[PDB]
């Protein structure tokens, strides 16, 4: 049932108590209303996957696609509109190879240190 | 000021500082041997090893942690836990480190409140230590499930990512043993001895006898000799794992 | 004292890398390929502890770095090489760690100890690596002998995860040459190996009797399974690639 | 991008979407891992190619011909990036 | 078999949706609701749970 | 606008010349992947397989 | 933990000229009346010999008597839910699996059907002892504000 | 200082930069000129002067 399911959405993002499950319901039903008054999926995905090309994934990008296809070829066991599940996912969707990968990974660390340390300069 | 708090963020990275910690032998506190005495002096000291007889017991630990395994398999297992919880434990000194060089703030009052929640951590991280003297798990196993017995949730989150680490060698023994009945231990890394009893050709008699001596507390007595006739017949969750041993007893059955 | 942390920083550098340092001495004293690291004197006793716990990590390094350069500068054709291609490969990321915490000693703000974070990374990886070479000198292990010295450690380093990651790449990776060396022996009846790669002995059924010293990573139950593979062409699931090759015996016969 | 590259497929093969879809993924995949031009910048190699075209086939007074046509290409200056354009034309010649 | 596959492809398109959730949305698509109707849904309730925890 | 225009025209000439077969919206189409830095020997394969 | 941090914030003021003897007492005054009731909450708790459902009890009180000053109100109300949220856990399992264990007597049924179903007075509860009986007999056949309806829902699932 | 930096790069290219270099057994010998860098560097140019050695072969 949409109305129970709905609710379970609501609830799955927080995982005063009850008056809250009720005023977020209520966002969901509205949101849905507002919605209503006012490209094929398998497209969508090979325009994401040609974003992840040009950026050096090219792994990816094969892999995306390789599992699209997979489900295409099935009929899923639990799914029946599997078109438009992949195509809520899009719509949400977003030497020197190894000092770029080390480099990236150092210079996180190098972000965290600082946020950590300003935050506590905040408090004073 | 600002040279004995240098002093004092190098026992919490190793052990002794630029004044030695011993009068005898023993790491209670540091010598009076500072360049400002004063009788907040009495206090800096008692704040510069209120945890730093508590991070050399571990990081001591894991010195001696070097086998390529003998006497116990999941002693040194334990033991690679400690070494991931010791790793976080740096990145709160380095920030400290960061605040008090060139790349207040030199005050000694800002960073006690931010070594006071990991004074909750790794306090009886080194208590743990201390209640596991085991190597067979099961009381290991049965150590970081005592401490999620009590309250805390700033120690239950702690104990609690451990109990699925100490069990990692407990189910990734037990899922292959239930299927083939394969085996893969030499220092045992289960709670039911390998072999004891020599494989003679059976009437379907005990080819292992079980320890009831050493059992974890995601286990029981009852639930240990039935997964011994799970593996005569090939041949996180704390209540639910016996559910589904139970489960694989009814698949091999059927 | 924060200055005086900062040139052993860049000291510490040449070190990793093998070389002399400035006031960090390079010895060999050990008839193993481990290398003993001295600080020298200080004066400052804060200073000579914090160097001397990162000094433990380029002993690590110093085992299998060398190992490799030997195994190359003497020749080998060996499945003893292939192993020492899979810990070149791992090398490769270390050697890269030294120049990435080097670029920012240019913009120089590194403690040793804020320093020594990333220094414990790896240490893991190395120091599994490093106790895999060491047990290889004493063995002086050759063939079937490396193959299952490695399975060894696959059963041992299982509950640390990231030391499970090193031990399993190198069964792997030392497996992939050994097995293929299978594959033209069931297509060819007759191999070269330019020492020993594999454990059928060459100078009826033919001969290809096998030392009791080389034998796959696993145990000799499925040796036998080959031993009677090539009897006959005379006439886990990886060792299930070990069955495709019996299978195709009973046709043969 | 996405769009314009997809438009190429449409017009060449006379078919909307959902009848261009492997083709599609065929011209993505190989467009994308080679995106940048793995040639060093010049418009005058390009041209010469061209015009030793039309020698080598005897069409001496299109070659000529070309040479005005290039100048007024160049001339207007609105695209710029003519090496590209011009590399193209001449490969599928 | 199909909800393992769609948690790989919904974590390479890095998303935001966790296992749980994308559970709950497949019975929505099949019970017949729009695709950018449950898009906008999913992001109205998100911003107000956020808002809600941080007050927490 | 203009000058947008008289630019196509020159680029049309250097199309029939060298009977490449595009038309008018082909060449506009190439013109604009062209325009933002897509190697051209990548580009001439995929319209071989595009005419096929 | 929220005490010494505002000892920081005092340190961080304390190195300029600013903070003098009743500068500070300010800071000291919503903090007082916090830690007035905290202590003579844990006066009688320690001292008074209580654990269990019996602490729950104490505390209770204080939310009747600490209505007058609604600082005085929130504290004892945050430490009286902070104080139960093990505590409900337990008796939870019993109402809704059926399953228990108590190794501290953590609740207030201790086992040894024939198994007995104790409602003792060094745990006495917070709540009525007439609502605890509809606790203690939802557990009886599982055995081999509106926090009481929680276990009136139970009680009729179980019969 | 930087100098050097430049030197090793064309004993990659020849066996011969700004010193006069020669090989013998092997190795692209080093001159770092005077004392003003640090005794340390001159072995980092020492493992980069085998494939100064390794071009000529």
């Amino acid at each position: 049932s949409i109305t129970k399911l709905f609710g379970d959405l609501c609830e799955s993002h927080m995982v005063s108590k009850n008056r809250t499950k009720q005023t977020l319901k209520k966002l969901a039903y509205d949101t849905l209303f507002v919605h209503l008054f006012q490209l094929p999926v398998k497209n969508k995905i090979i325009m994401l996957s040609f974003n992840l090309r040009i950026c050096g994934m090219s792994s990816e990008a094969d892999r995306l696609e390789e599992l699209v296809e997979y489900l295409e070829q099935s009929n899923g066991i639990q799914i029946s509109d599997l078109h438009a599940v992949l195509e809520l996912l899009v719509e949400l969707s977003g030497v020197q190879v190894f000092e770029a990968d080390l480099g990236t990974t150092v210079a996180y660390q190098e972000l965290e240190i600082s946020t950590t340390i300003q935050r506590t300069l905040q408090i004073m | 000021e600002t040279s004995l708090v240098r002093d004092l963020l190098y026992v919490f990275q190793g052990i002794d500082g630029k004044f030695v910690k011993m009068c005898n032998s023993e790491n209670c506190y540091k010598v009076d041997g500072k360049v400002a005495v004063s009788k907040s002096l009495k206090d800096i000291t008692s704040k510069l090893s209120e945890l730093g007889w508590l991070h050399n017991k571990i990081k001591k630990y894991t010195d001696q942690r070097s086998l390529d395994r003998a006497f116990g398999l999941v002693g040194q297992s334990f033991c690679a836990a400690l070494h991931q919880e010791l790793k976080e434990y740096y990145r709160l000194l380095s920030v400290l480190h960061s605040q008090l060089q060139v790349e207040s703030s030199l005050t000694l009052r800002r960073l006690l409140v931010w070594t006071f929640d990991p004074k909750i951590r790794l306090k009886t991280l080194a208590a743990l230590v201390d209640h596991c003297q085991g190597r067979k798990g099961g009381e290991l196993a049965s150590a970081v499930h005592a401490y999620t017995k009590t309250g805390d949730p700033y120690m239950r989150s702690l104990v609690q990512h451990i109990l699925g680490l100490v069990a990692y060698p407990i189910l990734n023994f037990l899922y292959r043993w239930i299927y083939d009945g394969e085996l893969e231990d030499t220092y045992h890394e289960f709670f039911v001895a390998s072999d004891p009893v020599v494989k003679t050709d059976r009437l379907w008699h005990d080819k292992y006898s079980l320890r009831k001596s050493m059992i974890p507390s995601f286990m029981t007595m009852d639930q240990s000799r039935k997964v011994l006739l799970i593996g005569k017949s090939i041949n996180d969750l704390e209540n639910a794992f016996q559910t589904k041993i139970d489960a694989a007893y009814f698949d091999t059955s059927k | 004292l924060p200055s005086q942390e900062t040139c052993l920083v860049e000291d510490l550098l040449y070190i990793l890398i093998g070389v002399d340092g400035r006031y960090i001495s390079v010895q060999p004293l050990v008839g193993r390929q481990s290398r003993s690291f001295s600080v020298e004197q200080n004066l400052d006793s804060s200073v000579k502890e914090l160097v001397n716990r990162i000094l433990p990590v380029a002993t690590n390094y110093s085992t299998v770095t060398r190992f490799v350069e030997e195994n190359s500068s003497f020749e080998y054709g060996q499945v003893n090489h292939a192993l020492g291609a899979a810990m070149r490969t791992l090398g490769k990321e270390y050697m890269i760690l030294i120049s990435q915490l080097e670029h920012l000693q240019r913009q120089g703000l590194l403690s040793l100890q804020k320093l020594w974070f990333y220094i414990q990374p790896t240490l893991r990886t190395m120091e599994v690596l490093a106790s895999i070479a060491t047990s290889l000198n004493k063995g002086e292990c050759f063939g079937g002998a490396t193959l299952s010295l490695l399975h060894d450690r696959t059963f041992g380093y299982t509950g640390d995860s990231q030391a499970q990651e090193l031990c399993l790449y190198l069964t792997k990776a030392a497996s992939a040459p050994y097995f293929d060396i299978l594959e033209r022996w069931i297509y060819r009846g007759i191999i070269n190996d330019p020492y020993s790669e594999f454990m059928v002995e060459e100078h009826w059924d033919q001969r290809y009797t096998i030392v009791q010293q080389q034998i796959p990573s696993f145990l000799q139950k499925v040796a036998d399974k080959i031993l009677s593979t090539g009897k006959y062409l005379n006439v886990q699931a990886y060792v299930e690639r070990i069955e495709k090759a019996y299978n195709y015996a009973s046709k043969v016969l | 991008p996405n769009v314009l590259l997809q438009n190429l497929c449409c017009r060449i093969l006379g078919k909307g979407e959902a009848d261009v879809a492997q083709q599609f993924q065929y011209a993505v995949r190989v467009i994308g891992s080679n995106f940048a031009p793995t040639v060093e910048r010049d418009e005058f190699l390009v041209t010469e190619k061209i015009k030793k075209e039309f020698v080598r086939q005897r069409r001496e007074a299109d070659g000529a011909l070309f040479s005005e046509l290039h100048r007024k290409l160049q001339s207007q200056g609105v695209l710029k990036n003519r090496w590209s354009i011009l590399y193209l034309l001449l490969s599928l010649s | 078999e199909t909800m393992d596959v769609l948690l790989e492809i919904s974590r390479l398109l890095n998303t935001g949706l966790d296992m749980e959730t994308l559970s709950i949305c497949v019975r929505l698509c099949e019970q017949g609701i729009n695709p950018e109707a449950l898009s906008s849904v999913i992001k109205e309730l998100r911003r107000a749970s956020d808002t809600l925890k941080a007050s927490e």
